[PDB]
């Protein structure tokens, strides 16, 4: 048997449709555990109710991990939602403002992704070698522009467009609102949020998570990728494309 | 007035509180006093809603000042309910508002100007005396008082009939005698031809002009009591009588 | 132990005077329409099915199941189903005013299945003495069935905003505004353990608060 | 013999309770004997009546109940004490979704008796009072008099020991009210023939009490044996009360 | 597009029924419980609110505010505060059994503040009789609360159902329970209009019966 836990949507689709069918053809019972909390995934794992979980990103495993003191690691990295700026009621970045509206995800560790991509768009400028893992309003160093900050949940970033000026859309959503997804006015390059899977850090050898491994790095698997997540940030072990 | 006709009736099991209520018709002349006075229940203890078409019958039609009432619009039939009074076996009044209120209530519901209402209730609630204990809630009173209660709240609005259900007959006698000189002197002055239903003949003789007395949904005898006398024929009659 | 003083009043004092503002706001408008519209259709519910002021088998039969498919239907994803008819109408996806609408519609069709009960728990020979003495049923539920219930809709409205605080946190994470909104940051995601027990803490104070207003009204409106 | 001594009911300066203050007041009863209770309703209908039962306390006095007093028992034993005690009601306050012949049955399930006896005792005194064709239905197959036997054989069936009346026939007829008293004075034939009743008319006092007592605003004016069916008074205002002959 | 949404429907078969298999234990289970407890809580209340029975002032205030702190504490808060318990008592804080206990908890004081409405609000004059009979509390209880106002414990019931659904959306997130599971899925995330319709309708039936069936026992007890 080999219990999963991820979230709803893309990593869960990642399970549902390919990988879950590819581990029985390879003898393994899976069972898959969705969440909505990134908090219960973590524990649920250290605390074995589940043996993996994908959900974990390079940066959200390390706080948790090192709060929680948890024996935990990551495995290999995962298909990575791109992260980019999206027209609002403003249609090019040119058209920026004093107390002009940026919508956001809620999220510490995507909201320190957004951060970084605002210092790359020179908007905002960010405490440059502060931790960038755990960035927020505070490293700020300023707000060149002053922009007005929306923190959202991030299916309700794409409906915003028509409330904010321009619209960072978290690329979860902008995909699956794939109507749009080409508007994008900026792209994400930052390799420090990787998604990456994990499990209790003496299971790391098992053979079972090796053919979990090999599942998540199987030509049917990578073909099922490159078909269902189109134009998503790829393992560095896939050489990132 | 005068009934045409009245009757209504239950199946087996189909049990509201008495047993059919049979084919009857009765004239009340203008300016009397009319008893009823029979065993209990019997559809008596309801039969003077059908007067009132508080209950539908299953068969007949009335008549009062006048009009025919079963054939009438509710919207009609809102000012033959305003014109007769009636008082009950229970005391049927708006907890949450104080006792010189319920008696102002009906007198909401006829439209009156606000110093005619507050008049006719200083009015009526001095004719029964209780003026003195008006500003009160039922908790603070007695059975006695909501008697005297009731007969204000029928009489304050001038109707031109009463249906009493044995209002003033539910005292004792003893505390009857100083409430029956009420209703005496307004039936002289304004000719109210007030039913009354009751279960004691001494209240008859000492009050009524004739009187139905009464068995199964029907008549035993409709009998004068003027003399203070009420000559009877049927034994039945005079077990009543005693 | 002074870490846990330190750390709440110098950063959160800036933003909880807002989370409240848009928490009252929210509670107290969705409130008064719940309150008012549920009225009415509490009224027709009743009086539909009343059969002494009027009577109609169907309309009563229709407005019942219509009434239940709202009542249990889920809120959530009815706030989802709203966004674009919200918009239309506020000008807007994204605030305490349009929260305040989807609560409000969720609110009024649970205040009036509530008040089903403040109607056929009712005393009958009244209603047969107002009919005697002939009024319009207009006037009998104006002037009377309120006041002879009136401890009975103290208690309803008591119950009805508790509810609506527990759905106002709800509906301030998707949306914003509210003390959801903030303890979503600070728990579940970004979890403080001292920033969480301070944000119990004023609860329970308030609702405790809201709850003695109401039983002390309603002890002196007997 | 019952003992009543020094009652009284002291209120407030508002006085907003449900009657005016009522003052310390004394009597005897005895184990022979029927005692009728008379005035107008300014003393008040209730009286002290409830405070009988103590469903209130004296304020002063106390009070023998078979020669027992009832203010110092103060316990499970007091409540068991009045389980044994008959008493009647103005207000019906029956059950209404139970049948009135399980309305009967209530007072029993309280003795505890074993259930066949149960069933016997209700049937008896269903039968005596001449209800037990009207025993099945519901409250609303019924008038007052059917809805007063009710409460007439839910007071008899324990055959309790003293009774206590609250002007009963005020909205009833003569026949079925003369025989229900006839079963009265067969309760004489067993251990106690003590029936205290409240009623401030005439006609049912002068018909069959023994003993009787007159009074306004919580005074006692006189107290009267009844014999010929006459009162006999010697009290003044006394007489004003009886001029309601 | 109608045969395109037609031929999706039938693909999801199998989903569809474990779904609804883990909604009945979810709500069914949980009730019980709230009925169960908070009728002895609102019982207890009620008993201590009275001179019936033993009257305590001080515990009957401090019971008061536990029930009012309790219900208006956040369902979702508390539902991650109850983490460590929960774990230690089912074995898990994973699927349906872990998350019908938490719902179970919310259950017990709401129920037992609906129990009070009904509670109080009984005509007094059988209680004072069966006191003046010198009656025991137990008997008290074991009949006279109920003749009348089991009705309007069919209507609370009714109500508490209905709410325990709406809760088991909120929970279907995080135990992946049933139909909440079902609509955070293809709903947020993805969006599928058809699903969305089939589980409209679906909720639907399942309302008007649990009303239907609800009305009938309330309209058949008096």
């Amino acid at each position: 048997e080999i219990v999963f836990g991820t979230t709803v949507g893309d990593f869960g689709d990642m399970v549902k449709e390919q990988i879950q069918a590819e581990l029985e053809k390879k003898g393994y019972t899976v069972k898959l555990v969705e969440f909505t909390d990134y908090v219960r995934p973590n524990l649920a794992l250290a605390e074995g109710e589940l043996d993996i979980n994908v959900f974990q990103h390079k940066p959200y495993l390390d706080d948790f991990k090192k709060e929680h003191n948890l024996d935990i690691t990551e495995v290999f990295q995962v298909p990575t939602a791109p992260l980019g700026l999206y027209p609002g009621k403003l249609k090019s970045l040119e058209e920026v403002k004093d107390g002009s509206t940026v919508s956001a995800p809620n999220d510490p560790s995507n909201f320190a992704r957004v951060l970084v991509m605002l210092d790359e768009l020179g908007w905002i400028k960010l405490k440059d070698g502060i931790n960038p893992l755990t960035a927020s309003k505070a490293d700020i160093a300023e707000n060149l522009k002053n922009i007005k900050i929306v923190e959202l949940e991030a299916a309700q970033l794409p409906r915003s467009r028509a409330d904010v000026d321009f619209a960072v859309v978290n690329g979860n959503y902008a995909i699956s609102s794939g109507m749009k997804l080409t508007e994008a006015l900026f792209q994400e390059p930052s390799f420090a949020y990787v998604n990456w899977s994990a499990v209790k850090t003496a299971d790391k050898d098992s053979q079972w998570l090796k053919d979990v491994t090999e599942a998540y790095n199987s030509d049917a698997f990578k073909a099922y990728a490159h078909k269902r997540f189109e134009g998503y940030k790829s393992p560095a072990a896939w050489n990132e494309g | 007035i005068i009934l045409d006709k009245v009757s209504k009736h239950y199946q087996t099991r189909d049990k509201t509180r008495f047993a059919a209520v049979e084919p009857t018709s009765l004239e009340i002349r203008d300016g009397e006093i009319f008893g009823l006075m029979g065993y209990s229940g019997a559809g008596k203890s309801t039969l003077l809603r059908l007067i009132n078409l508080l209950e539908r019958p299953d068969s007949g039609k009335v008549n009062v000042c006048g009009q025919e009432l079963t054939a009438l619009d509710a919207a009609a039939l809102r000012q033959a309910r305003q014109n007769i009074g009636m008082v009950f076996q229970q005391f049927n009044l708006l907890s949450n508002r104080t006792v010189a209120d319920n008696v102002a209530f009906p007198l909401e519901i006829a439209g009156w100007p606000s110093e005619k209402i507050k008049a006719r209730v200083k009015e009526c609630l001095e004719i029964v005396g209780l003026t003195e204990r008006a500003g009160h809630y039922p908790a603070q009173l007695s059975g006695g008082q909501k008697q005297r209660v009731g007969i204000a709240r029928a009489l304050a609005p001038k109707p031109q009939v009463i249906l009493a259900d044995e209002p003033t007959s539910a005292l004792d006698p003893a505390t009857t005698r100083s409430v029956l000189e009420c209703l005496e002197d307004i039936n002289k002055r304004f000719n109210v031809t007030i039913v009354i239903v009751t279960h004691e003949m001494s209240v008859i003789r000492r009050l009524c002009d004739r009187a139905a007395l009464l068995d199964k949904g029907k008549v035993v005898e409709i009998v004068e009591v003027r003399g203070n006398q009420i000559h009877a024929q049927s034994d039945i009659g005079r077990e009543l009588i005693r | 132990t002074f870490q846990q003083a330190v750390s709440t009043i110098v950063g959160m004092k800036d933003e909880i005077f807002r989370a409240l503002g848009e928490t009252f706001v929210m509670v107290g408008l969705s409130t008064t329409f719940a309150v008012i519209f549920g009225t009415l259709l509490g009224v027709l519910l009743f009086v539909t099915s009343s059969r002494q002021l009027h009577y109609n088998k169907l309309v009563n039969f229709l407005l019942d199941n219509l009434v239940n498919l709202m009542r249990a239907f889920p809120f959530v994803i009815l706030m989802i189903a709203m966004i674009p008819a919200t918009r239309a109408i506020v000008g807007s996806t994204i605030g305490p005013v349009a929260a305040s609408l989807v609560l409000s519609v969720s609110g009024l069709f649970y205040f009036a299945r509530l008040v089903e009960q403040n109607l056929r728990e009712v005393p009958k020979g009244v209603i047969e003495a107002a009919a005697a003495m002939g009024a319009p049923p207009i006037a009998i539920v104006c002037k009377v069935l309120l006041n002879e219930a009136r401890a009975g809709m103290v208690s309803s409205i008591t119950v009805l905003a508790i509810g609506l605080l527990s759905y106002s946190a709800a509906a301030g994470m998707i949306g914003g505004g509210g003390l959801g909104d903030l303890a979503i940051r600070y728990g579940y995601y970004r979890y403080q353990t001292e920033v969480i027990i301070f944000i119990v803490a004023l609860l329970v104070l308030l609702v405790i608060l809201i709850q003695s207003t109401g039983n002390a009204l309603a002890r002196k409106l007997d």
